[PDB]
């Protein structure tokens, strides 16, 4: 629905190049954490890594210049689609960003009932993504136990 | 290997949502 | 979080193309 125009939208793209710095046109932690560093000095390192997953509303984790305008205009996020694996989801899930990063399953393995150790964290989901992007969304999440 | 345990948990509430 | 501190650097950048 609607457009926006990208002669207009000109101006913001500054925030690809002087907010940037290395110029490279992807906000990263490694240049955000600079900035703040210079102009800041308060964002501690998981701080700015908590900030860039504010940013990143599509979760392909990288920051790109459509969700720009996302970020700074409509924070909203539906929901309707997982139903049954949404009750599941919303415990798997933990931060609320879709994705399973790792830290997640920290918490329902060892609350499965043995301990989940962050050795094996990564070796799961390595299994779990049928991808191999190095995320677990909904789609391989269905597609590997309820579709046989 | 946790991959077991990844269907546990999505198991486990199949069957809870299926009760 | 983002949408704060984003427009922060964003004003300074708008004072650095103002300089
Ligand atoms: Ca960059
Ligand atoms: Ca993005
Ligand atoms: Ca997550
Ligand atoms: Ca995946």
């Amino acid at each position: 629905a609607d457009q926006l125009t990208e002669e207009q939208i000109a101006e913001f793209k500054e925030a690809f190049s002087l907010f940037d710095k290395d110029g490279d046109g992807t906000i990263t932690t490694k240049e955000l954490g600079t900035v703040m560093r210079s102009l800041g000095q308060n964002p501690t390192e998981a701080e700015l890594q908590d900030m860039i997953n504010e940013v990143d509303a599509d979760g392909n984790g990288t920051i790109d210049f459509p969700e720009f305008l996302t970020m700074m205009a409509r924070k909203m996020k539906d929901t309707d689609s997982e139903e049954e694996i949404r009750e599941a989801f919303r415990v798997f899930d933990k931060d609320g960003n879709g994705y399973i990063s790792a830290a997640e399953l920290r918490h329902v393995m060892t609350n499965l009932g043995e301990k989940l150790t962050d050795e094996e964290v990564d070796e799961m989901i390595r299994e779990a993504d049928i991808d191999g992007d190095g995320q677990v969304n909904y789609e391989e999440f269905v597609q590997m136990m309820t579709a046989k | 290997r946790a991959a077991n345990l990844w269907p546990s948990p999505l198991m486990i509430k199949r069957s809870k949502k299926n009760s």
